[PDB]
């Protein structure tokens, strides 16, 4: 077909595949949920399997992981760090310690919650939230990816 | 009464070191601003030092005073060095806060108590 | 001797919280003019940068004079 | 000496923000800041009851899960005067053992990582999560477990827990001998890591050091011989003591005692008693769910449990035992009241972190890194 | 039934008299809990005397500090209770020496005695705001860098004054006087009934 | 229809104030769901851009206060569920160019007077309308003579509906200052009439948002056609180079026809992603302020203006090069204020 | 009892092995050795999607609100599932339903808050409320991740076949 608008679906797409195929992580490590990353990035679930890369530097990153608490004084780097990542650029909220306050929501010095500090796309819920579950977390923002239709809007604007 | 000291034996040998506070934070302001970048006056910052030297202008007792200035000495030492960072800084100059008014009429008209 | 007083009294008048037009040698920061204890604490400091010397922390609160400063300057 | 803000996401665990003036490539003086994960951890427990309480020391030190409750119950079971019953203080062990592995394996293999090698993390991260296993077969959850209790274990091993407890501990040696093959001896794992950070046995005593960093040093003290805790008076294991304490010599100690809780587990599972896994005390330990539901003493005694408290006597206790980072220990003021009043919990690491100062002189870049990881930092239980 | 020690009861017991008599200046309500733990109790100033004299004498050789923690009894006029717990390796037992510090009266540092409370006096000072002369170089180690007010003092509140978000307009990290979507409910959880002491 | 307003006055409280805003993710939008956000009014943004892009707006906001809608101008029905719930309708739909689909009558005019008729049948208790300043039928760019034919119409389909007219506005982001700021790539900076004879008063994006806002919490703007304006006018001159100034770049004025200039507009105008100069950019640009006699606008809707010398360190110090951005605007110097 | 972990004559046939050792680099060979062996055993990932890591029946997941089998909801409002959580999670309103029993008009999980201890799944009398074995419920937004009782009864529903499962394999034990 030559209907530009066939003509754009399918190059978003491609965009869409190669951004959603290679997503580079970027793990602050903020309290215990790093561990249960460490084991995503471990031998059980592979996390480059799926084209997540163990480990990446803010310039390169596609995601940024939140594990832990985002605590008051950690809150300026986090958003530096968020602020220093490219134009297209993830944040996966990990452990109930970071979606909102978790535990340790009522103290003085933790945000509650990241998404008051970095907008957040996928929240993935859990005390430890288990290793499973962020990479089921991973493959929805995939799948979020998936969908986003940059060009179309572009053509269509 | 009959308190141990813990910095001045009386307060004029205590508004001493509040002053030397006073130049220290003074000459400071200047350098601050240049490093952070910040979005201020260098009157502007030393007129806030002011307020704050000031808002505690009350203290009678010598031993509250030295403590102050205990606190206020390291305060300067993350202010430089860059240990506070510009976030941590432009907050001594509120924003983003509806000051909120004294006037009764205003408390009256908005919020359940005053 | 005089070119001292000549610079201290332009460093007086130029902050703008303090003689405006009431500057005068004999004054005296905290017996007249009434400028707060720390702002004359200011002013010294404003005299050590025009004059190149910093005066110490002490004898700031002798000189409320700006003739008095101009005398311990030429020391 | 530059200071180059080097820190937060750098080689820490998470948050560093050690701020370091370095003539050129080397180290002159080294401030690590803190409280990057301040949460409130003390200060909250004061407005929770006592088993509200005990999922907050999970999370201390989450490398160390379970050997951290195990200190918590320790101290309020003294408090109370009470102590569990024996098969829960073989589960202790048992599980207070598989949890030292675990740290272990996570102190040497992300030692590994910053120095620059990857595999062991990977190789030994597979046996970490076969251990979680047990954890969440146990407990239902991967880690922040809750099971020790302060009156003992929550509910009895599965049935077939045990076994398995077995199948894996008969393995995991060949697990430990393999890292070893590749860093033991590596021609370069002990250049990075020899003659770094030595710390003397008088200094290591006068910094509050109380770890593996004291046993490395030479200094002979565990105080899971010196003072017993649970059942790990009737177990016999060898302390791993060091000399020429350093890096390296440490690191040998860590995977030494990987190998000796491989002992003291053998034996955990040779001889743990048949018994219950709770006090009897209704008024400490809460009643079990099928008396809860057909006697009324039982019930009134799981409602006030469960929405008032234990109601501590008034006393205060400093109660430590040997958590894998070193001496971890909770001052527990206790009021009357069901809720504590203060619990100071000591962080192996607030210490350990403090002589990063006095190990860390005229190094390089790369030597801070490898110090960081021979004191096993986990900033959860140093920011508390 | 904890399976107490009687033989270590009386030993520490012992000890303690042997300490009070040794140092009779600064030191009373020198007690052993029914927990076989020893606790001195120091007058502020006995602080460096008392703790040199237990990390160097032969018969009471108490090398490390295990913790320095400060309780805050608002009743008690002098409100913190600084609490010093140290080990003996070599006598295998441990020891607490406590004194009390009210707001303003700083008490004397012992990072001379033992460099391990270099970290745990700024850790006092950040949540307690006792004082400690002396000190090397006391500041902040836990809280925010601009931390207004000391947290672990029973008199401030759990939630604290300020959170942080971010603001577009400013495009940087602001505080605000806290506004919370949940306030922290206050169970009242003690029961109007005592337990007849044993 | 009304909520009590409860609270402090920070996030997590509550204001009552029910708004669409269909252009939000503009410059000015931004600041617009800012203060709404802040004072805590419930704000339904509807938005055409990818979520991607609207991220940014979320965290403003307070968890339940922002709702994003989708709506497409052409589909009439987009902007009816918009307006269902909504009890104030803000209207920033605007854009500079003309886009192949949407030619400037259509933003402009066709689609305000959809948005307008919607909620007078939603039954929202009043509409703020934004068209540009100094806009009459008969001016020189078609923009500004468009939307001047817009806010007579939008009158009809809902009258009484404020009618704020800001001038070109001073923010980070914007264009009025970036734009020339930009010119550093450009070796000369074309200047018409060596920028003379257009007296421009900006007016700092803050200003006019906490203005709209108000305007939504107030009953006496009813009909009203405010016009944020500023609190210093300029010769385009002391602007350009004032600029040029805090970003530490060299200044060479050139004088240049506006008739081979609108030529050029017309060129980057051709340029099929966001031209950056257009033909109306150009006109208006050259445009000459309008003297205030409308209705006040800043103040007298409560909001002090604030000058620009104040924060342009803040627009332009991104255009700065790295040496110079630690230059502060105190040691270098204001451009004079010229009212003409 | 202690052992010492690294606490310790030259002859050519010695020197000989040690500078063999620096020279040739035998050790670093044996190490490439350990790692080539390792290449040739099977990989222990799983199909994360196709293949999932056991969970036994006491892991704790998603929070859940349990049904009578008759169909009339079991939680009774006692409200200490509210006394006993740790992270002031559950928020419970009740008052009695027309019937005249004692029903929940709004019982709110904030999962976020949750911090998955499972001490509601212990303290509940009726065993109303459960950690239902799901742990993907991932959500975009976070106030999807805020749970009413509707959500939760409809997630008690759903999972209702499994929860029953395994407190059946589980309540001996407890
Ligand atoms: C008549 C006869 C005339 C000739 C006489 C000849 C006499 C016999 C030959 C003598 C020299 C033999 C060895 C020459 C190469 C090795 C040189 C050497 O000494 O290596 C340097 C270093 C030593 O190790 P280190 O402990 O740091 O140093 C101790 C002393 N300071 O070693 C290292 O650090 C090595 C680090 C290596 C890191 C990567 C290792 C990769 C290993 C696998 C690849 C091996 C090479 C494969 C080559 C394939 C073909 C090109
Ligand atoms: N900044 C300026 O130059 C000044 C502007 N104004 C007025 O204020 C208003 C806001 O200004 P500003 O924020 O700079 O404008 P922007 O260029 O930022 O655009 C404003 C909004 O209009 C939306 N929009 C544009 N075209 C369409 C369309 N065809 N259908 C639906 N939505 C559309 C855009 O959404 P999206 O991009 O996602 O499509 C954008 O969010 C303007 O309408 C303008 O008339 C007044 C004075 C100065
Ligand atoms: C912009 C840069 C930000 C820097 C802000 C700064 O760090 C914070 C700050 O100043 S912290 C102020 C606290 N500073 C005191 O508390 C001194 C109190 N000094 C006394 O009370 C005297 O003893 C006396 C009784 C004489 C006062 O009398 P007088 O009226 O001043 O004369
Ligand atoms: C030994 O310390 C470290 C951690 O704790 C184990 C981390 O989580 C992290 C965070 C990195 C990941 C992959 C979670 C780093 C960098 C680290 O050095
Ligand atoms: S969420 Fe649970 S696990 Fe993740 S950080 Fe907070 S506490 Fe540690
Ligand atoms: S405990 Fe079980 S029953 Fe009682 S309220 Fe909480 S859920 Fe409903």
């Amino acid at each position: 077909r030559s209907r530009a608008e066939y003509v754009v679906t399918k190059l978003d797409d491609l965009i869409n595949w190669a951004r959603r195929s290679s997503l580079w992580p970027m793990t602050f490590g903020l309290a215990c949920c790093a561990v249960e990353m460490m084991h995503m990035a471990a031998p059980r679930y592979d996390m480059d399997r799926f084209g997540v890369v163990f480990r990446a530097s803010p310039r390169q990153a596609d995601v940024m992981i939140v594990a832990g608490t985002l605590t008051n004084k950690m809150a300026p780097a986090l958003r530096k760090v968020y602020d220093q990542m490219p134009e297209p650029r993830y944040v996966v909220s990990m452990g109930s310690c970071a979606n909102g306050g978790g535990y340790y929501h009522y103290s003085y010095s933790v945000v509650r919650g990241c998404d008051r500090i970095v907008p957040v796309d996928i929240y993935v819920p859990g005390c430890p939230p288990t290793a499973e579950a962020l990479l089921y977390g991973i493959l929805q923002l995939q799948r979020k990816i998936k969908r986003e239709q940059k060009l179309k809007i572009w053509y269509r604007r | 009464t009959s308190v141990k000291p813990i910095f001045s034996r009386d307060l004029n040998e205590a508004k001493r070191r509040v002053r030397e506070l006073y130049r220290a934070w003074y000459r400071e302001v200047p350098n601050t601003v240049h490093l952070m970048q910040l979005d201020i006056t260098v009157k502007q910052g030393r007129d806030k030092v002011r307020e704050m030297f000031m808002k505690n202008a009350h203290v009678t007792d010598p031993r509250v005073v030295d403590l102050l200035v205990i606190k206020g000495k390291m305060e300067l030492q993350e202010t430089i060095k860059v240990w506070k960072q510009r976030t941590h800084v432009m907050r001594f100059f509120h924003e983003t806060e509806t000051p909120r008014p004294k006037d009764f009429l205003s408390k009256f008209y908005m919020g359940h108590d005053p | 001797l005089d070119g001292i007083k000549d610079r201290v009294l332009y460093v007086l008048k130029l902050y703008d919280k303090i003689d405006p037009e009431k500057l005068s040698v004999n004054s005296h920061f905290m017996k007249d003019l009434g400028l707060d204890s720390l702002d004359q604490v200011e002013i010294i400091m404003a005299m050590e940068d025009e004059f190149g010397f910093e005066i110490p922390d002490i004898d700031a609160e002798k000189l409320m004079c700006p003739q008095e400063i101009v005398d311990y300057i030429a020391d | 000496n530059m200071t180059l803000n080097f820190g937060p996401h750098p080689a820490a665990h998470g948050v560093l923000r050690l701020v370091l003036e370095l003539s050129g490539e080397m180290v002159r003086k080294c401030d690590p800041h803190i409280g990057l994960l301040h949460r409130g951890t003390e200060k909250l427990i004061e407005y929770k009851t006592y088993l509200q309480a005990l999922p907050y020391f999970d999370r201390l030190d989450y490398v160390s899960m379970m050997c951290n409750e195990q200190a918590y119950s320790i101290a309020v079971e003294k408090l109370l005067n009470i102590q569990p019953p024996p098969r829960a203080q073989w589960i202790r062990v048992l599980f207070g053992e598989i949890t030292r592995i675990l740290n272990h394996i996570m102190a040497v293999t992300t030692h590994a990582l910053d120095i620059g090698a990857m595999t062991p993390f990977f190789w030994m991260f597979e046996e970490r999560e076969k251990m979680f296993e047990f954890y969440e077969r146990v407990s239902g959850a991967r880690m922040h477990a809750a099971y020790i209790r302060p009156g003992g274990v929550h509910q009895d091993l599965p049935l077939g827990l045990l076994d398995d407890i077995y199948e894996f501990s008969k393995n995991f040696s060949l697990r430990i001998d393999e890292v070893e093959e590749m860093l033991t001896n590596n021609r370069i794992w002990r250049n990075r890591t020899v003659d770094i950070g030595v710390v003397t046995a008088e200094d290591a005593l006068n910094y509050g050091f109380s770890g593996v960093m004291l046993r490395g040093s030479g200094i002979q003290w565990d105080l899971r011989k010196t003072q017993p805790y649970d059942v790990y008076d009737q177990v016999e294991f060898d302390v791993p003591i060091g000399s020429r304490g350093d890096c390296y010599d440490r690191y040998l100690c860590r995977v030494e005692e990987m190998r000796q809780s491989l002992r003291i587990i053998e034996q955990c599972l040779n001889k743990m008693p048949p018994g219950e896994i709770k006090v009897d005390d209704a008024k400490v330990s809460p009643p079990k769910r099928a008396e809860m539901k057909t006697s009324m003493e039982s019930l009134i005694h799981h409602f006030k449990l469960y929405t008032e408290g234990y109601q501590v006597p008034p006393g205060a206790t400093y109660t430590a035992i040997e958590a894998p980072k070193g001496e971890f220990g909770v001052y527990l003021v206790s009021d009357g009241s069901s809720r504590p009043y203060r619990c100071k919990i000591k962080a192996p690491g607030f210490a350990h972190l403090a002589g990063l100062d006095k190990m860390s002189k005229g190094h390089m870049l790369a030597d801070v890194v490898a110090i960081i990881g021979t004191q096993d930092i986990v900033f959860g239980e140093i920011d508390r | 039934v904890r399976p107490r020690s009687d033989v270590t009861h009386k030993q520490l017991s012992a000890f303690g008299e042997y300490v009070a008599e040794i140092l009779p200046k600064y030191v009373q309500q020198v007690q052993v809990s029914c927990l076989d733990e020893l606790e001195i109790c120091i007058h502020p100033d006995g602080v460096i005397p008392t703790l040199t004299f237990l990390r160097d004498h032969t018969n009471a050789q108490f090398k490390s500090l295990a913790d320095l923690t400060a309780v805050d009894v608002p009743t008690r006029q002098n409100r913190f209770e600084i609490v010093y717990n140290l080990l003996s390796l070599r006598f295998n037992s441990r020891i607490r020496v406590k004194t009390y510090a009210d707001e303003l009266t700083p008490i004397d540092s012992i990072v001379s005695v033992h460099i391990a409370a270099n970290w745990y006096e700024r850790e006092v000072w950040d949540m307690f705001g006792v004082f400690f002369f002396n000190h090397p170089d006391l500041r902040r180690i836990l809280t925010d860098y601009g931390f207004e007010g000391h947290p672990f003092r029973k008199d401030f509140p759990l939630t604290g004054y300020v959170e942080l978000r971010y603001d577009d307009e400013v495009k940087r990290v602001v505080a605000e006087p806290v506004e919370l979507a949940q306030e922290f409910r206050k169970f009242d959880l003690n029961s109007p009934w005592e337990a007849f002491p044993a | 229809h009304a909520v009590i307003p409860h609270g402090k006055g920070g996030r997590s409280s509550v204001s009552g104030v029910v708004a669409t805003v269909f252009g939000a993710t503009g410059f000015l939008g931004r600041y617009v769901v800012n203060h709404l956000g802040r004072m805590g009014s419930q704000v339904i943004i509807p938005y055409r851009c990818d979520v991607y892009d609207i991220m940014h707006l979320r965290l403003m906001g307070d968890l339940g206060q922002l709702t994003f809608l989708e709506w497409d101008a052409r589909d009439k029905d987009s902007i009816r569920k918009a307006v269902q719930h909504s009890n104030v309708v803000i209207n920033l739909i605007g854009r500079e160019w003309e886009t192949r689909n949407f030619d400037f009558e259509d933003v402009f005019v066709n689609i305000p007077r959809a948005i307008a008729q919607a909620s007078k049948e939603a039954g929202v208790e009043r509409f703020i309308h934004v068209s540009h300043l100094n806009a009459s039928m008969k001016s020189s760019s078609k923009s500004l003579r468009s939307k001047a034919v817009g806010e007579k119409e939008v009158r009809s389909v809902f009258p009484e509906a404020i009618i704020i007219r800001p001038s070109d506005i001073f923010g980070r982001e914007d264009r009025f200052l970036n734009h020339f700021a930009n010119y550093r790539w450009f070796l000369a900076v074309p200047l018409v009439s060596l920028g003379f004879k257009t007296v421009k008063q900006p007016v700092y994006v803050a200003d006019v948002s906490k203005g709209i806002v108000n305007a939504t919490k107030d009953p006496d703007a009813v009909g009203k056609t405010f016009a944020f304006t500023g609190p210093n006018r300029y010769l385009l001159f002391h602007l350009v180079k004032y600029i040029f100034g805090m970003t530490h770049r060299t200044f060479i004025p050139y004088p240049l026809p506006l008739f081979v200039y609108s030529w050029i507009g017309k060129l980057f105008g051709l340029s099929p992603f966001e031209p950056w100069t257009t033909k109306d950019k150009v006109e208006r640009i050259h445009i000459s302020d309008v003297m205030p006699t409308d209705l006040p606008g800043l103040e007298d809707l409560g909001v002090q203006p604030t000058p620009l010398e104040l924060k342009s360190i803040e627009v332009l110090r991104r255009h700065r090069t790295y040496r110079w951005l630690s230059s502060e605007i105190e040691e270098t110097k204001p451009a004079k204020t010229v009212n003409y | 009892t202690y052992k010492y972990v690294n606490k310790k004559e030259v002859d050519m046939k010695s020197a000989t092995d040690n500078a063999a050792r620096i020279l040739m680099w035998t050790e670093l060979i044996r190490g490439l050795g350990m790692t080539l062996s390792y290449l040739f055993r099977e990989p222990a990932t799983i199909n994360y999607p196709f293949e999932k890591g056991p969970l036994s029946p006491r892991f704790r997941g998603e929070h859940a609100l349990r049904r009578y089998p008759s169909g009339e909801e079991r939680c009774i409002a006692c409200k200490l599932c509210e006394a006993i959580c740790p992270a002031q999670a559950i928020t419970i309103e009740a008052e009695p339903r027309a019937d005249g029993s004692r029903r929940t008009t709004r019982y709110d999980i904030d999962m976020t808050k949750c911090i998955y201890c499972g001490f509601c799944q212990e303290a509940c009398p009726v065993d109303a409320i459960v950690e239902g074995p799901n742990f993907e419920f991932s959500t975009e937004t976070h106030e999807e991740l805020l749970y009413n009782k509707e959500k939760l009864l409809n997630n008690g529903d759903k999972w209702e076949a499994e929860i029953a499962a395994n407190i059946q394999a589980d309540y001996l034990y407890r």
